RNA sequence: GCGGUUCUGACGUGCAAAUCGAUCGUCGAAUUUGGGUAUAGGGGCGAAAGACUAAUCGAACCAUCUAGUAGCUGGUUCCUG
RNA sequence: AAAACAUAGCAUUGCGAUGGUCAGAAAGUGAUGUUGACGCAAUGUGAUUUCUGCCCAGUGCUCUGAAUGUCAAAGUGAAGA
RNA sequence: UUGAAGACAUUGUCAGGUGGGGAGUUUGGCUGGGGCGGCACAUCUGUUAAACGAUAACGCAGAUGUCCUAAGGGGGGCUCAUGGAGAACAGAAAUCUCCAGUAGAACAAAAGGGUAAAAGCCCCCUUGAUUUUGAUUUUCAGUGUGAAUACAAACCAUGAAAGUGUGGCCUAUCGAUCCUUUAGUCCCUCGGAAUUUGAGGCUAGAGGUGCCAGAAAAGUUACCACAGGGAUAACUGGCUUGU
């Protein structure tokens, strides 16, 4: 026989449960999506200030 | 839809790495090999008692096939494949349109 | 051939099993040969057997025999 | 290909040598390739057709009547082909023989794209039965190339015959375009029978009155 | 040679079809010429029977089907071309822009000797060509304007 | 004697898992019937009702495979926090 | 319990025994058959009287009918170590 | 023993046909009961939709299974619908000219958006509708498929150039495993050792599942069976009262 089709009743209810928790962050990025041709370079240039702090 | 019998595009082939001139031609599947493996196994599978051992297909949708392109390199002979959409009517090298004519009676 | 002894080749169960002709038994007629001819002969013990000849119909065999 | 290129050079070379030097005609000698055909029935199968251009003209000197209206009638007289308007069409009451000594007189003809429709009127079967129909043309194409692709275009149509006869090159012309010309022939010719290679029975090269060479 | 490798049949719905359209009946085209449709049982399930008339023989093929069913219907094009001859069983055609068909086998019955005592005297006849599914025939002629 | 029409009678936890009463069909043959004998389960037998085949028939009975499978029904045993 | 079945009557079909119809796992095996067309077997219609029209496209059944369409295994030919 | 018959037939094995006589099995789903119908089953536009996003009904108005070697890419020149006023035949409508013209046109195909020295119209040159793999957005489980976005490494097209271009101005136009087949590397394997065929692998495609995350599938039952269902029809009752 036919039943209900949809609804979000309660489902903001069950989502403030376990709060709704922001996505936390970090000093310190993925370099994921960076344009390789940046990427590359700057491989280069952390080699160089590291042989130097030295 | 009408696609040319030539076609200048890239080139696989170790002594091109370039685009180069290629003859297009449509593909065909190939005459089925009965040493195949499978097609060995089908036919053990087939002997003896028990009937259609195998999914055998009816419910067909579709009205078309996808064209797929043979080019092979005139340079080096390396030959590459190209897939276009759907389509009905398929022709290689066709006569192509005039632009601004009378369409007669 | 061993034809399936079933009343009018129905074989009551799955596809894999109607089969009634193209059977075969799982003994050779040589030892079709040497178990018949040890039921006539209870007595003696079979040592071992041999062909002997061949018709469409028949294959025929010697058997040997000890008491 | 059931030919390899090595015996098409070989009886190719064989007919240049007996066409130039052993019976040099008062004529330039066309090559022709006969083709037979196997396990064809005319009557029942499909009379395949198909033209391809070679290259080379096979024939040059061809002739060829242009069939036009005023603008291509002045096209033709400048690239120096026989032009019939309508006009002249018309003035020749059909007389069977008017239109035979026509039909025979060009080898071949072409017609511009609105006549043509008109020329099974105003001529009869007469040109449909030689098999001499007219070649459309365009305003928007070249005259003179279209003369150059119909004296270069060969075509195998099967009607009642298992025999077919067709003229690939002339002796004048360079051995490796004349092989060349040929293979492309056969395969062409082939690549129209329903049995690509199993319908052809013999395959038989020719100059005009030379001797003859048996490919297949 | 190449071609898309299109079907020659787009499947229809049994119950889409109707009287005078066409329909594939034991790998043949046909015009259909009866369509009825019957309950099965009490369930009420319904059932189609096609009369259909083949295009080429025109011979009578009888098919049933579920109507929710799939039938394969053949793509039938009528191509007019004009008549340039009767060369010998076969005709010669000419496609508007002027290019030649000779490869057709001209008709057999009433319209093959209609079609004879039409072209022998002086009149321009358009002659109508339905294909289907690797086969062609004429059908009908007119004359021109 | 064989049957079983109607009362839609009695009875309907019965005298009875089909009986009782009256009324009724047939009553010298395609008649009724004892005993012997044959036909056995996808089988028989059927003047044909899917009837009958030991109160069992649109596939008997007995045992086993078998605790057959069940997305379905029912149940599922002490206390407090 | 009937208007159903049967029935006499009517009509059709098959078959001359190296056979028709039917049985059996098989058999040097069976039923018809202690039979032989005025018979056996398979169907339909259903006493008498009277009549039994038209359609062979479909499905079926059937044919000393054409052939060179389709066309298995074995066999044959060629290519190939 | 006597007739017939004779290497035929019979019998055996394999092969093709015939074979509801018989066997086994199947005969979607959603659904204001079910069935018939339809597709609300894979999808796209506008609205319903309550100005983030999401959002139902067999809600409303519609569309998809294609089409295109240009209708793709680049550049140039130009300006459209319509109206007015003029020009032999010529008229409401033919072709030529001027003026006005914010798009009232066109842009394959629904609808919405977008576009004027263009994204429209015409012309020139072309194949970025290519190669190599990664990341990202939508749908979302933050899986797949489809579609799309921005880069990288190549190689190209166009243009004086800056640039633009990885198909179609944008929003739809489509397909796993197994099997077959093709392209690529001419590379790995055939396990006693080799060579050559054959077969098998690795990487990228195609052959298709529309019930579109993808069984191989016809009915009937009033002779019917079982498990269940008041999740669901055929009475009463109840709400409603169009009729
Ligand atoms: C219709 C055909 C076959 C089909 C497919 O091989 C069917 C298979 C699928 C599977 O995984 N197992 C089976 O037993 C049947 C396919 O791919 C298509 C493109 C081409
Ligand atoms: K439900
Ligand atoms: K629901
Ligand atoms: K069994
Ligand atoms: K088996
Ligand atoms: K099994
Ligand atoms: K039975
Ligand atoms: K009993
Ligand atoms: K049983
Ligand atoms: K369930
Ligand atoms: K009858
Ligand atoms: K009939
Ligand atoms: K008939
Ligand atoms: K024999
Ligand atoms: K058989
Ligand atoms: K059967
Ligand atoms: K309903
Ligand atoms: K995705
Ligand atoms: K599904
Ligand atoms: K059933
Ligand atoms: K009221
Ligand atoms: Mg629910
Ligand atoms: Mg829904
Ligand atoms: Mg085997
Ligand atoms: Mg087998
Ligand atoms: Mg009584
Ligand atoms: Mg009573
Ligand atoms: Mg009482
Ligand atoms: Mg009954
Ligand atoms: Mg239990
Ligand atoms: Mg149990
Ligand atoms: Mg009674
Ligand atoms: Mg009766
Ligand atoms: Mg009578
Ligand atoms: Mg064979
Ligand atoms: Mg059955
Ligand atoms: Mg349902
Ligand atoms: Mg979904
Ligand atoms: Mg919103
Ligand atoms: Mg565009
Ligand atoms: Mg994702
Ligand atoms: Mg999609
Ligand atoms: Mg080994
Ligand atoms: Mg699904
Ligand atoms: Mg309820
Ligand atoms: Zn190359």
């Amino acid at each position: 026989a036919k039943s209900k089709n949809h609804t979000a009743h309660n489902q903001t209810r069950k989502a403030h449960r376990n709060g709704i928790k922001k996505p936390k962050t970090y000093k310190y990025p993925s370099l994921k999506g960076v344009d390789p041709k940046f990427r590359r370079n700057h491989k280069h240039a952390l080699h160089g200030t590291a042989k130097a702090l030295a | 839809v009408n696609v040319p019998k030539t076609r200048k595009t890239y080139c696989k082939g170790k002594t091109c790495r370039k685009h180069t001139q290629h003859k297009v031609t449509q593909y065909k599947a190939g005459k089925a090999s009965l040493f195949a493996q499978g097609k060995r196994r089908y036919d053990r599978k087939q002997s003896g008692f028990g009937g259609q051992t195998k999914p055998v297909f009816h419910k067909k949708a579709k009205t078309t096939k996808k064209v797929v392109l043979r080019l092979e390199c005139v340079k080096c002979k390396t030959r590459a494949q190209l897939t276009l959409k759907r389509c009905k009517h398929f022709e290689l090298g066709g006569e192509k349109k005039q632009k601004g004519q009378a369409l007669q009676f | 051939n061993r034809k399936r002894p079933v009343p009018k080749g129905a074989t009551y169960g799955k596809p894999t099993n109607q089969g009634v002709n193209e059977l075969k038994y799982q003994r050779s007629l040589r030892a079709t040969a040497e178990e018949r001819v040890g039921r006539r002969a209870a007595n003696l013990r079979v040592l071992n057997s041999y062909w002997v000849n061949q018709d469409s119909t028949y294959k025929y065999f010697e058997v040997i025999l000890v008491d | 290909s059931k030919i390899t290129s090595s015996q098409v050079r070989e009886h190719v070379k064989e007919l240049l040598k007996y066409s130039n030097e052993t019976k040099k005609r008062n004529f330039l000698e066309t090559v022709e390739l006969q083709v037979g055909l196997k396990n064809y029935d005319p009557q029942r199968d499909k009379r395949f057709s198909g033209s391809l251009k070679l290259p080379n003209c096979p024939r040059p000197n061809m002739s060829i009547c242009i069939f036009g209206d005023a603008f291509d009638v002045d096209r033709a007289k400048s690239c120096g082909v026989d032009a019939m308007s309508v006009d002249d069409l018309k003035k020749l009451n059909k007389n069977k023989k008017l239109i035979k000594k026509l039909s025979k007189k060009y080898n071949a003809f072409i017609a511009s794209e609105v006549l043509i429709k008109q020329v099974p009127r105003l001529l009869g079967p007469q040109l449909s039965k030689a098999g001499k129909f007219p070649t459309p043309v365009s305003h928007n194409d070249d005259l003179y190339g279209k003369v150059t692709d119909v004296r270069s275009t060969i075509k195998f149509q099967l009607k009642k015959v298992l025999c077919l006869a067709v003229a690939v090159g002339n002796v004048e012309m360079e051995e490796d375009v004349l092989v060349n010309q040929i293979l492309m022939s056969v395969n062409f010719f082939v690549s129209l029978l329903k049995k690509n290679w199993q319908n052809v029975g013999s395959l038989v090269v020719k100059s005009s009155m030379g001797p003859a060479f048996r490919l297949y | 040679t190449a071609d898309a490798g299109s079907s020659a049949t787009y499947p229809m719905q049994c119950s889409a079809l109707r009287k005078n359209g066409f329909v594939v009946i034991k790998s043949r085209p046909c015009k259909i010429v009866d369509m009825s449709t019957s309950k099965t049982g009490k369930h009420g399930h319904a059932k189609v029977h096609l009369v259909a008339i083949d295009i080429f023989t025109g011979k009578k093929l009888e098919d049933l089907s579920p109507s929710t069913h799939n039938m394969e219907v053949p793509v039938v094009k009528r191509n007019e071309y004009q008549l340039l001859d009767i060369d010998d069983g076969f005709l010669s055609l000419m496609n508007m822009d002027g290019d030649t068909k000779d490869d057709v086998k001209a008709p057999e019955g009433e319209l093959g000797d209609s079609l004879q005592t039409a072209f022998d005297e002086g009149k321009d006849l358009m002659v109508t060509i339905i294909s289907a599914m690797g086969e062609e025939a004429a059908i009908s002629f007119k004359e021109a304007a």
